[PDB]
């Protein structure tokens, strides 16, 4: 049996720490420009 | 021109009058250079602020907003519009009815964040963001998408806008949108306004409690890589704050499996997530280890070699799921089925660092529980490797990243577990660590104490080495934790002393 039934689990307590680019997605990705279209919609259907 | 003396009579109009002359400037706002001519009548600019704040009459609205957003297009457009107090007139609009004034409103307010120096202020003060906050339950997902937006502007780098948004029950609404839309461009705003609120300390408990993890965990399969990225990040930051929540099965599931990934810094977090998501909740830790995920962890060890940014949390994970939880057993007999031993014991070796051997030895901790791990274990040298880096760290405390104390317990502590078999016995005091051992009874940290006591318990059985403990003069120090505040010190101290007058 384990006897230390009440020992607790440790949080590691993550943030926006380290380099920047392991905090990313390791891939390349490039998929304003991006809201500009759909502001363009909603003023049309406004008439 | 002659268009400014036209624009004169436009200003007046102070009756049931207004209604038509609103339609007519309106209309002329659609020209590229009639935008012009009504740039320097701020006079006009400011009657048509003045007239959309006030006038109730519907269409009348719509046709002044919608003269504002032609004008906010181009830079000097914006700076009238700013000078002339359209924004907390804006600000205002944004509890209409008419979706057509909404639009309007909400398009032109970002155009000026975006653009407009003074505008976040001023928004802000207009009382902005809790309008925007409760636009949230709005059905246009271009709208949302703006409107989200637009909130996301105004919260970077300003706390006191986070609170805000908070306080407005901001949070309960982003998330509702995440559990509903699957629009890319509205979850990917959504999931931004999210990360920014995710590293603020009271937003966290908040974005939890309202069901944060569960539904950016329905969007880690999305196409949209950009997405997935600030659902994983937003996770992990939240996940220490997570531990209590029920629903998680979706997402532990998910996280399990993007452990596969072949994305480097995917994996990374995967393990964090799911190091914290497997603290304590007893019912996250069966769930992880019914989708394979003790299989699942070894095999992301064995990949990651001595990247330790991998390794340590999901290590730490692998811990958390070897205790405290019904399936604990079957995890621990899952690691030695699926070759976790010998990776694991290699992990003691450098190069490793010592928070990863911190977590290490506590998984041999767990994993010697298991009575068909303690040959096996033994076989791998987790013994002699386990009796120098507590001899090490002993030496180290008699005069970081770690504190040896707990390398000193962690290590004792483990040895303590592979005490339960004979052979291991043997072995352990063939090493000649019984002196070690009552010299550690001495320690002035209790859990070094204890821990000490427990080894020279488990070896005291055997009759030989209950007389070595005896000789190395054990019994005073023994006599005296008897009295230990501690618990647990004092409950092996008697043990111990039971077992060496036995006969």
């Amino acid at each position: 049996g384990d006897p230390e039934l009440c020992a607790t689990d440790e949080m590691i307590p993550f943030k926006d720490e380290g380099d920047p680019q392991k905090e990313k997605i390791f891939a390349e990705i490039s998929h304003e420009g991006d809201l500009a279209d759909i502001k363009s919609s909603l003023v049309n259907e406004s008439e | 021109r002659a268009i400014p003396e036209l624009t004169k009579l436009l200003n007046d109009e102070d009756q049931v009058v207004v209604n038509k002359a609103a339609v007519m400037v309106h209309q002329l706002s659609k020209k590229e250079a009639s935008r012009h001519a009504i740039m320097r009548s701020p006079q006009m600019v400011s009657a048509i602020v003045r007239t959309m704040q006030n006038t109730n009459d519907v269409e009348t609205a719509r046709c002044t907003a919608g003269t504002l957003h032609n004008l906010s297009h181009h830079r000097e457009g914006l700076l009238a519009i700013f000078k002339s107090g359209g924004i907390p007139a804006l600000v205002k609009m944004l509890g209409s009815p008419v979706d057509s004034v909404l639009f309007y409103a909400i398009t032109t307010l970002h155009n000026l964040l975006l653009h407009q120096e003074g505008a976040k202020m001023a928004v802000r003060l207009a009382g902005g963001l809790q309008k925007m906050v409760a636009l949230l339950n709005k059905t246009n997902v271009k709208f949302l998408a703006i409107t989200t937006d637009c909130l996301q502007i105004l919260a970077y780098g300003n706390q006191e806008s986070k609170l805000i948004i908070l306080a407005s029950g901001g949070p309960q609404a982003l998330v509702n949108i995440m559990r509903t839309y699957t629009y890319e461009k509205l979850l990917w705003t959504t999931s931004r306004v999210l990360k920014v609120l995710s590293v603020c300390s009271s937003n966290k408990p908040a974005i939890v409690e309202a069901g944060g993890m569960q539904a950016l965990g329905l969007h880690l399969t999305d196409p949209s890589q950009r997405l997935v990225q600030n659902c994983l990040w937003t996770l992990r930051n939240l996940s220490d704050a997570a531990t209590k929540q029920e629903g998680m099965e979706g997402l532990l599931g998910t996280l399990v499996q993007l452990l596969g990934s072949d994305d480097i810094n995917v994996v990374t977090c995967a393990a964090g997530i799911l190091s914290n998501l497997t603290c304590n909740n007893y019912k996250n830790k069966m769930m992880v280890c019914q989708v394979g995920g003790i299989e699942a962890l070894v095999r992301t060890v064995l990949r990651a070699g001595d990247r330790e940014d991998i390794t340590e949390p999901a290590i730490c994970a692998l811990r958390h799921l070897t205790s405290r939880h019904q399936e604990a057993e079957m995890a621990q007999n899952a690691v030695r089925l699926h070759y976790g031993l010998p990776v694991v014991v290699k992990l003691l070796h450098p190069p490793s660092h010592w928070p990863l051997i911190k977590a290490t030895v506590g998984l041999i901790r767990n994993l010697a529980l298991c009575p068909a791990n303690h040959a096996p274990l033994r076989e791998q040298g987790a013994i002699p490797r386990l009796v120098q880096l507590l001899v090490r760290a002993h030496q180290d405390t008699q005069r970081e990243g770690v504190r040896m104390e707990e390398i000193v317990e962690g290590c004792t502590g483990a040895l303590h577990i592979l005490a339960r078999d004979v052979h291991n016995r043997i072995v352990i005091r063939g090493l000649n660590t019984i002196p070690l051992f009552v010299q550690l009874l001495y320690s002035p940290i209790e859990n070094i104490q204890r821990v000490a006591a427990g080894v020279l318990c488990e070896l005291a059985q055997d009759k030989e080495a209950a007389e070595a403990i005896e000789a190395e003069g054990a019994t005073a120090p023994l006599t005296e934790l008897l009295h230990s505040r501690n618990e647990g010190v004092a409950t092996y101290a008697a043990a111990v002393l039971f077992r060496m007058s036995e006969d």
